[PDB]
């Protein structure tokens, strides 16, 4: 409902939103919540949240040492979901939305774990490893603790897939820039506003574009292109690593980046 | 949708990002394609007998067994090129990447092994191939790296999580997902996500079937079991796919058992571990309480993974096959014996599986049984380690 | 008085003292008789073939050829059982030590490969095993010392003379003049006194043998000429022997020409030698100008030894074969290139034959001509010194 | 001729012969030529001397430690040839046989290197890895040049060998103790008395026993079984060894023995 509640209030503001990504934890867990609080006042308009796993194959480097400095402050499943539950205590309406890799969510039992996202208020969880193919355990569960499956979109999609994507998704379809794993250092190179336009059609969930996105006119193209707004990760979590030394440089760094981002999103 | 199914039983699956199912998917069609193309099958025939050297002796071991009731022959994969079975996949897995137009190879590879067939198979075909090594690998590897770098392969440490072949594994696939239309993933055993235990499996499955005509020819019936280690599945599904209908016949695959299951120190999942989704499949792991991937541990380089191939998983649970256990002092108690008794120094990978077979003639030296070991690799690699423990121990 | 003639033309004989003489006669009517025997060489057949993966591929390498006129195949004894071809003779040799109801074996060793093949080979069939090696050369070859102590074989440094592998073989001879009724002296070439380059030379002929049956096989004609490096003569003149009466196959050998002829530092004395006697045998050697025996030089360890096998003298005087010298750099380059282009690593002494064999090619690339390379050994061994001079040149 | 003078006398005396060997040079040219002139004034009937050679295959660690000794001092055998022609310009009568192994005689010419014996007045020469078997070319060049062919019966010969050295040989016969190489660490275990009598039957020249003679018991046993005498190397050689620090100490040592060995002969 929070996804589907957003949309509709940036739709009656022709504004895109702008979706940052942070590890949970990094660089412990003090900072992160200070980090997202910072997000947030900044003009995120949604978060998506990665929670520390050993073996994250969708990430680029940038993401990969996010991943490491939260092992080495400690940083497990348990206290992510402590995390969770104080960010959606302090905002009520924004959309959060977790990053996992299967094993996490399969850990305990496929349906505990959503039933734990609900707990907490989670409003969606992507499974960066598990494809629409053996999706199924996957989006049961979170459609029945109110959790939206999202789901991935690729530049190569035929259209049974962008028929299943819309159908079976919620919250939003993730709409892949290109190939590879996230990371600001490629930028995507195709046109999408065709699978916008097709999954628009079709009835999906709205569009953000995610993978390279690190500028404003990044932002700007994606709303401009028909999509309902940008998720940003690798440059956001680049602010962080460089800035570890002055966490209050770091903090600055953050918003002014999300700031401009966000204004990117007017259109 | 797929061709064949992805799953053994419960386990398996593709669980791979969803940029990936397309690669997954012209893979298992070429694959699929090639299976029926008797071309492709001339040319897998002529690198595996005129290149690696195929058939492998069945090598009887008289003085090992003598005064039981047992009869040991050792399937000799330690006589193929390059020294282990390995050799057998990767010359299949290249001809592939070639049917599907690609001249890019890519590979992770822990003991470095893997790496090393894939670089001579890429050497040989034509193919630029890259290596992905965990750092900590790379470090205690510095031979198998010069092989590869030998060969023109490109070797690329890999630092981030815990710089060993999990964190190569994940490298492969970032990778592939980034250059699969130009580049194919030559993954180095009978795991991660369908199409490749399948594959996998039949491009080793000649092992068995050799091993199946070798013996009836000298011993007029088929084992009463063959017995293969289990590092990832590669060489044990060889030598068992051609024996799966004939019920007679035991299954016998071990794991490593490292310091002693009871220790947390091993590599044996299959037993020891839980299910988890890692890797591209679903499999039994080593992983922590809270289902980070653990680490595994065996004196065998070639041992030392937390996982295990889907099919050893689905083989076990409905009792065609049994799963067992050797410690690294049982392993080289089976090293040393080879060595003096038959004159042939075995991997010590190939030891854990040699060392069950002992086990099972020692505990009950009046049953007749017929035994099957397969020699998966030659041991020259573990002289050094092999030394260094020898030397510790005052011996 | 002896069964078979001792010499070829003038080279050869049976220089041993007296005390050595019923040795060596005993030897020759065992050999003789074993050769006539159905039994003894089905027991050998059966060994090469069970135990050491006999026949051997013939592989066809067309990379390293590509755009020249030369065929080029390699007769692959690196797959052998040991890795090199040394196993054959060994296999025969301690058949021959049974036959005559002995239960010891003595052998010579300089690289350490002969000491292994030895060792495997009195492992297997139930022998005591003592090698001879000369200090300087057990400082250097640790792993195959290792090698040979974990079959259970007695390793014993030589410090007398220059202690190296003349000093080895003389100190083989000391103990078998002391012992020969209960031990069997393993020379481990196809040299020193009658009937030793017989017996080896028929002991390794299998290897020519099973190379004619594949090229006619495969090219449906016999080669244009077989090359094989020359150490003491046994790899060569098993792959020679079969073609011998065939005087259309040209038979070439290379000896190693180490830093270069004209430095002196090399191991060519059927070239660039002088004839003498030593080690049982007249034939060229490597000597003082008052007649001591000199050091040889190769980079290869297997290569360095002052004289060679009188067979190949008499091939030579006689116009039947051709000897040639490829020095230490050109050993190198074609190391790296069959790495490279074929996936092979050979053995830095089959890296001499195939250099030769490379050069025939790029000299001639018009010329229509089918090669067999003998690729004696693999080069697993050779690595390290490989990198290391490599590295000392920042490669 | 100097064996059958010597021979006639010895017999006249009732005595055995005691014949020690030496390597030529060891531990240097002067020293070995105080050694060797010790030998005689303490008693030897007769000399055999070794030339320096890279592979001595018929010796024992004791006579290998002698060759390489003389090659520290850089003796070569020219150098030993030059010795020999000042021993026989001091000695006119003693015989003198060289134990040579075959590259050596080879080397520049086998006829010369026989010429070269005759020149310098050497009386025998025993090439250790000459069987009889392989023996012509040397003991023709032998008698061409007035040097006897020594000729070895093992303890394990057969008539045909005991004709053939009987035949061929002159000088001494000699009659090895045992299997294997020299080394005083090692005694005969076996009765000759049956070989020489053999011998003697076919006329060979006279029975020198060689190998492990290290004591005065066996140069009077080798007398009693009817040979006309012993050589003994290795203990000699082991005199030198022992003392290379003291001169002095080392000739009167080799004095003693000498002496004690040549009293074993009476008889
Ligand atoms: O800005 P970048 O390039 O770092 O990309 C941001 C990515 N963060 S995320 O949580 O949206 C995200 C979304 C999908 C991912 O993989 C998958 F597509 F396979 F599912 C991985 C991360
Ligand atoms: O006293 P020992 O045991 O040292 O023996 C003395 C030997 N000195 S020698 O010159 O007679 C001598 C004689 C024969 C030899 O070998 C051969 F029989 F093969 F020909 C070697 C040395
Ligand atoms: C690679 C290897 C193994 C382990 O891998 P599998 O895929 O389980 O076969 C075992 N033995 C040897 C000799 C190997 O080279
Ligand atoms: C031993 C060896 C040689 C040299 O010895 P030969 O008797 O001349 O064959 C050459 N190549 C290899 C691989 C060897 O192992
Ligand atoms: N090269 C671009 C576009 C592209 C080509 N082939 C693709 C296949 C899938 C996704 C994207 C692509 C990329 O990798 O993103
Ligand atoms: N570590 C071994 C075997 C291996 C390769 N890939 C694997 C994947 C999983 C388990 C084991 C492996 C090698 O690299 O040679
Ligand atoms: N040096 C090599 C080959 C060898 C053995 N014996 C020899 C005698 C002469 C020449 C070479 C050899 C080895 O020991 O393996
Ligand atoms: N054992 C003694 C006697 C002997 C037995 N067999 C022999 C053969 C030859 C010479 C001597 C012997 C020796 O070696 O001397
Ligand atoms: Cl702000
Ligand atoms: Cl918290
Ligand atoms: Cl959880
Ligand atoms: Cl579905
Ligand atoms: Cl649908
Ligand atoms: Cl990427
Ligand atoms: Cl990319
Ligand atoms: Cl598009
Ligand atoms: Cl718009
Ligand atoms: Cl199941
Ligand atoms: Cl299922
Ligand atoms: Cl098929
Ligand atoms: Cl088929
Ligand atoms: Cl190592
Ligand atoms: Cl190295
Ligand atoms: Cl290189
Ligand atoms: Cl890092
Ligand atoms: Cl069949
Ligand atoms: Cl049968
Ligand atoms: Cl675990
Ligand atoms: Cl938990
Ligand atoms: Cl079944
Ligand atoms: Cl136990
Ligand atoms: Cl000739
Ligand atoms: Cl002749
Ligand atoms: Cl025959
Ligand atoms: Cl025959
Ligand atoms: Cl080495
Ligand atoms: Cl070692
Ligand atoms: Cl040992
Ligand atoms: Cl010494
Ligand atoms: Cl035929
Ligand atoms: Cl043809
Ligand atoms: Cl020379
Ligand atoms: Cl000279
Ligand atoms: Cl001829
Ligand atoms: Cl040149
Ligand atoms: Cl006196
Ligand atoms: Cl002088
Ligand atoms: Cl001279
Ligand atoms: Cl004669
Ligand atoms: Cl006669
Ligand atoms: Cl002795
Ligand atoms: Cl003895
Ligand atoms: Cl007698
Ligand atoms: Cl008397
Ligand atoms: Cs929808
Ligand atoms: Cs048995
Ligand atoms: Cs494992
Ligand atoms: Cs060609
Ligand atoms: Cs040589
Ligand atoms: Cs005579």
């Amino acid at each position: 409902e929070r996804y589907e509640n957003l949309f509709a209030q940036l739709n009656d503001r022709r504004e895109g939103a702008f979706v940052p990504f942070v590890t949970l934890g990094d660089p412990g867990i003090e900072q992160s919540l200070k980090i997202i609080d910072t997000l947030i006042d900044a003009g995120a308009d949604a978060l998506e949240l990665g929670v520390p796993f050993s073996d994250p194959l969708a990430d680029g480097p940038t993401i990969q040492n996010a991943n490491l400095r939260a092992f080495a402050a400690g940083v497990t499943p348990a206290q992510c979901f402590e995390m969770l539950a104080l960010i959606r205590e302090k905002h009520p309406t924004i959309p959060i939305g977790l990053l996992m890799y299967a094993n996490l969510v399969f850990n305990n039992g496929i349906d505990a774990f959503y039933a734990r996202c609900e707990q907490v208020g989670v409003d969606s969880v992507l499974v960066a490893d598990v494809p629409v193919e053996e999706s199924a355990p996957f989006r049961q569960a979170a459609l029945r603790h109110n959790i939206a499956p999202i789901f991935i979109c690729p530049p190569n999609a035929d259209d049974d897939l962008l028929r299943q994507v819309a159908s079976y998704g919620r919250g939003y379809t993730y709409l892949l820039s290109r190939s590879g794993v996230t990371g600001a250092e490629n930028r995507g190179a195709l046109p999408l506003h065709h699978l916008i336009e097709k999954l628009k059609e079709y009835h999906a969930a709205p569009a953000l574009q995610g993978f390279g996105i690190s500028s404003p006119e990044q932002v700007s193209a994606a709303v401009r292109a028909g999509a309902a707004g940008a998720i940003s990760g690798s440059a956001i979590v680049k602010i962080i690593e460089k800035n570890l030394a002055s966490p209050k440089q770091m903090l600055a760094e953050l918003r002014s980046f999300v700031s401009a981002m966000k204004a990117a999103s007017r259109a | 949708t797929t061709l064949l199914n992805p799953y053994f039983g419960e386990f398996g699956g593709m669980y791979v990002p969803q940029i990936l199912m397309p690669a997954l998917n012209q893979l298992e069609e070429a694959f699929v394609s090639a299976q029926k193309d008797p071309e492709f099958q001339a040319q897998f025939a002529d690198l595996l007998k005129n290149y690696a050297g195929r058939p492998t002796a069945l090598t009887k071991c008289q003085n090992i067994t003598a005064g039981t009731r047992t009869t040991l022959y050792l399937k000799r994969e330690d006589l193929l090129h390059g020294g282990a079975h390995k050799t057998n996949q990767v010359l299949g897995q290249a001809l592939l990447a070639k049917r599907m137009g690609k001249s890019e190879i890519i590979a992770e590879t822990g003991a470095g092994q893997h790496g090393v067939a894939s670089a001579l198979a890429s050497a040989l075909l034509g193919l630029k191939c890259r290596i992905y090594m965990g750092a900590k690998d790379v470090e205690r590897q510095s031979p198998n790296v010069f092989r590869m770098r030998l060969m023109g392969a490109e070797v690329i440490p890999v630092h981030s999580g815990s710089a060993t072949l999990k964190d190569a594994c994940n490298e492969a696939l970032r990778d592939w997902s980034g250059s699969y239309e130009t580049a194919h993933y030559m993954l180095g055993t009978a795991a991660g996500p369908h199409p490749y235990p399948t594959i996998v499996r039949e491009f080793q499955r000649m092992i068995g079937e050799e091993t199946k005509a070798q013996i009836l020819d000298k011993e007029g019936r088929l084992p009463d079991a063959v017995i293969a280690c289990v590092g990832g599945g590669s060489n044990a599904i060889g030598m068992f796919a051609d024996f799966i209908n004939d019920t007679s016949v035991g299954l016998i695959g071990v794991e490593p058992g490292g310091h002693g299951i009871e220790t947390g120190e091993h590599g044996a999942p299959l037993k020891h571990g839980r299910v988890g989704i890692y890797f591209g499949m679903k499999a039994p792991m080593m992983q922590t309480a809270d289902g980070q991937i653990e680490e595994s541990y065996s004196i065998s380089a070639g041992l030392d993974f937390p996982s295990v191939g889907p099919q050893h998983a689905y083989l076990n649970s409905i009792g065609r096959a049994d799963y067992v256990s050797i410690t690294d002092d049982e392993a080289l108690e089976a090293f040393k014996t080879l060595c003096r008794h038959e004159g042939i120094i075995p991997a010590l990978e190939s030891s854990h599986a040699l060392a069950h077979a002992l086990k099972m003639m020692r505990e009950q030296p009046e049953k007749e049984q017929l035994l099957v070991v397969n020699l998966a690799g030659r041991g020259d690699k573990d002289i050094f380690t092999v030394h260094d423990i020898l030397k510790a121990r005052g011996e």
